């Protein structure tokens, strides 16, 4: 029943309403030490500037799959998971 | 059409992944828009399935995960030829004099094997240069390998300038100048002083400098080694110049650890001997034709027990090793006569006086490097006589070694001088037989033949 | 690639299905979850970092028709070290694990051209001699063979393509 | 409102809801037994973990334990009161003496001038 088994994935999947990351945003899914993971941010490149919730911004230095490695450039003891 | 994505951009190295059929193959080309900019990645691992990691032949700056790439089906190939003549060219063979497009007829990959051993060519075809002490410890044949050894700042390039002048204008064949690794300012220099001499119609010159992200540095060896190669098999006897093996190891152990190797003893890639050999087996003399090379060799912290330097030292025909200690006493060249030696030093190569001569040269200088502690702290009056005399002759000797250089003139306000074999095998010879004992030591500093230093004296 | 992750997994799914007389049920839910971790949609929050319990109950809520014992417990297991990409892993490994039991090799043969089911019925005994099991042949008639047959049954291989042969005597020369 | 899931020596994990996770510097507090520790945040991890370091003994800690987030980080007092009295890293008096008469507490992580 492949089609019929793929289309109720999607059926059910469309239903609950989840959705992907828009490109070219992402989250904070862990903050150490300065150095940040984040998660999608899929039109990202290496060397480029990301803006943090505030005015700060952040250097990714790391492209790995599934995340995003990046360096604060300033303060970052007021980040948090789940921030845009 | 494109057929890959790329998946991970760490540092350098870049990860694309591939449908499990047509996977690109070791040593491939890949090509992907960064921007406007056209940027080849070379492959290196294939990996997992489907995935290939790859080192790129530019900045890695800009790229995103799920770019599109092209698989080119050829390894990196670079123009060969008469047309790469008085050309500068960049790893992948594109001109960077801005003199247009390079015109090339052939174009060749530059991984190839190395000869065969049945097609190997033995010479002892002596070549004649200038430098007394190169000369008279380590006198070279046409066809073989040289190399320049040296810690920071003890003359390579001094050393390999004056030996391109002496050298290349008397052959009448092609040379190539690999800049492995170079300062810019220095390759600028170069090439405007080739341009004013009018030879720079016979040399072709591959520069990658420091500046530039691994994967150059890694791979422009191989692209002069091509071209060399191609002037070698058109039969050609070809003078190859490559300014710093070093820098080819250190290129390779800059991307080792990302690509997943385990480090070895002084953190060194594993692969830090084949990596070396692959390259210079390439660089011989076959039974076609016959590539004569010098190469300078940096050793790190003027050590030469370091792994790099100790592995080079075993793939030469004859070695000059350069010493801090002597530069910083102020003789030039600053070559060591106790370390520096050739295998073409034979009786039966070389006259059997030449033998003679420096074989009685290095156990004179041996002889006074262990006095040297004895008098420094006991004083010189301990001596008996025959040991003052020792002492005496063995200055002279150590002065006698250097020379002013044409291409060092700028250094330090004075001419060039050129010496021939026959005049430094008798000068020699005139000191250790003390036809000279009654000259004081600034009368052999810095002259020509032995007939210029009596004329020195004369002046003293 | 996680193969040898996915080997205990496998090996505690195969060793349930037989206390519970369903291997032949388990095999299609395998598939079935699977299919699961195909989607794309659900790649992404797989990729995401959700808590191991809910991303469970959110993967779950997509496959309502699997059994207690069997789904709503390997999932959460598996999402509590978030091995669910094994899933497809674990599939093959099952089928294996079940051919070894019921003493069965698929058995793969290719040809020039397509065999009479005398020439196929001789060649299956001749299988279930040369190994010790029920062999379940599958013919492709694919022209690169250009005359003869491959037999193929798992690492093992049997060549009889005149190509072979043409190339062995070239190799002989 | 958390849980203590790690006790690794001096270091401890401890898992909050994925919406009430604690600030990069927050000041936790758990009863060990009949006494209670302060434990301080010093990494966020995936998933509402986060890394912090005991300001005690870590010996007695169960894992499954549950904690307290305070919504300040470590505050000690400051000025006239505290000028003759030997005090702990928490601010706390060590002299058998009574509690110090403090008007006002500073935040130990502040920013050079
Ligand atoms: N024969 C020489 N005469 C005068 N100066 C020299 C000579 N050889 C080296 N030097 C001095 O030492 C410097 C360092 O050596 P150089 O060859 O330029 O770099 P490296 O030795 O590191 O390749 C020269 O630039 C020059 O200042
Ligand atoms: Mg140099």
């Amino acid at each position: 029943n492949s089609t019929e088994i793929s289309e109720l994935i999607k059926q059910r999947i469309a239903q609950f309403n989840v959705v992907s990351e828009a490109h070219n945003e992402g989250t904070i899914v862990s903050v150490s030490d300065g150095v940040i993971r984040i998660h999608g941010l899929a039109d990202a490149m290496q060397g480029e500037m990301i803006s943090l919730p505030g005015n700060r911004y952040a250097i990714a230095l790391n492209l790995e799959r599934d995340s995003v490695g990046a360096v604060v450039m300033g303060p970052y003891a007021d980040l948090a998971e789940g921030m845009k | 059409m494109a057929t890959g994505k790329i998946v991970q951009v760490i540092g350098a190295v870049v990860d694309v992944e591939f449908p499990q059929d047509a996977v690109p193959r070791v040593y491939d080309a890949l090509e992907v828009q960064n921007g406007n900019e056209r940027l080849v990645l070379e492959v290196q691992q294939q990996l997992g399935g489907g995935i290939v990691r790859t080192i790129a032949m530019g900045s890695s700056d800009g790229l995103r995960r799920g770019l599109d790439v092209k698989d080119l089906e050829h390894p990196i190939e670079v123009p060969v030829g008469k047309a790469t003549l008085g050309r500068i060219m960049n790893v992948l063979g594109e001109p960077v004099d801005m003199k247009g497009e390079i015109g090339e007829e052939e174009r060749w990959a530059i991984h190839r094997a190395a000869p065969s051993y049945e097609e190997l060519s033995n010479s002892q075809e002596l070549l004649e240069t200038g430098i007394k002490v190169i000369d008279l410890m380590a006198p070279f044949a046409k066809g073989g390998k040289v190399g320049l050894f040296g810690g920071a700042g003890v003359g390579k390039t001094v050393n390999m300038m004056e030996l391109i002048r002496n050298i290349a204008i008397e052959h009448s064949g092609y040379s190539v100048f690999a800049g492995v690794g170079e300062r810019t300012r220095e390759g600028n220099d170069f090439y405007h002083e080739m341009t004013d001499s009018n030879v720079i119609d016979k040399v072709s010159l591959v520069y990658g400098q420091m500046n530039e992200p691994p994967g150059n540095r890694l791979r422009v060896a191989l692209t002069g080694l091509t071209m060399a190669e191609k002037f070698r098999d058109e039969g050609r006897d070809v003078l190859l110049f490559v300014d710093n093996i070093y820098r080819y190891t250190l290129a390779g152990t800059e991307v080792s650890a990302l690509l997943g190797r385990m480090p070895s003893a002084v953190g060194y890639q594993p692969t830090l001997a084949e990596e070396m050999g692959v390259l210079q087996e390439r660089i011989t003399s076959t039974k076609t034709g016959s590539i004569t090379s010098v190469q300078a060799v940096y050793v790190p912290a003027d050590d030469l027990t370091d792994p790099s330097p100790a592995t080079t030292f075993a793939h030469l025909d004859a070695t000059v090793v350069l010493s801090r200690q002597i530069a910083s006493l102020g003789i030039y060249p600053a070559v060591d006569p106790l370390d520096s030696t050739s295998r073409q030093l034979d009786p039966l190569v070389v006259g059997q006086e030449h033998y003679d001569t420096a074989r009685g040269v290095q156990s004179i200088l041996q002889r006074y490097q262990e006095l040297k502690d004895i008098i420094a702290i006991l004083g010189m009056d301990e001596l008996s006589e025959e040991d003052k005399l020792v002492v005496a002759r063995a200055r002279k000797i150590q002065r006698f070694l250097s020379q002013p250089f044409f291409v060092a003139e700028v250094f330090t306000g004075s001419p060039g001088k050129y010496v021939s074999l026959k005049d430094t095998i008798r000068g020699f010879k005139g000191i250790m037989e003390g036809e000279y004992d009654h000259l004081p030591e600034q009368a052999f500093y810095m002259v020509g033949s032995i007939e210029e230093a009596v004329e020195k004296a004369k002046k003293l | 690639e996680f193969i040898t992750v996915a080997r205990p997994y496998a090996k505690a799914a195969f060793d349930f299905a037989v206390e519970h007389q369903s291997v032949e049920r388990w095999q299609d839910m395998l598939a079935f979850a699977a299919e699961v971790t195909k989607n794309e949609q659900m790649a992404e929050l797989l990729s995401g970092a959700l808590a191991p319990e809910t991303l469970a109950e959110s993967f779950i809520a997509v496959a309502g028709e699997q059994l207690d014992e069997n789904g709503q417990n390997l999932i959460r297991v598996m999402a509590e070290n978030g091995r669910l990409n094994a899933l497809p892993d674990v599939l093959e490994q099952f089928i294996h694990l079940r051919a070894v039991s019921e003493a069965t090799a698929e058995v793969d043969v290719i040809s020039a051209a397509a065999l009479s089911e005398q020439q196929l019925a001789k060649i299956s005994a001749a299988m279930e001699k040369r190994l010790s099991r029920k062999v379940k042949l599958n013919a492709k008639i694919d022209k690169s063979v250009m005359a003869g047959v491959i037999i193929r049954a798992g690492d093992m291989v049997i060549d009889g393509s005149v190509r072979g042969r043409l190339e062995r005597l070239a190799d002989v020369l």
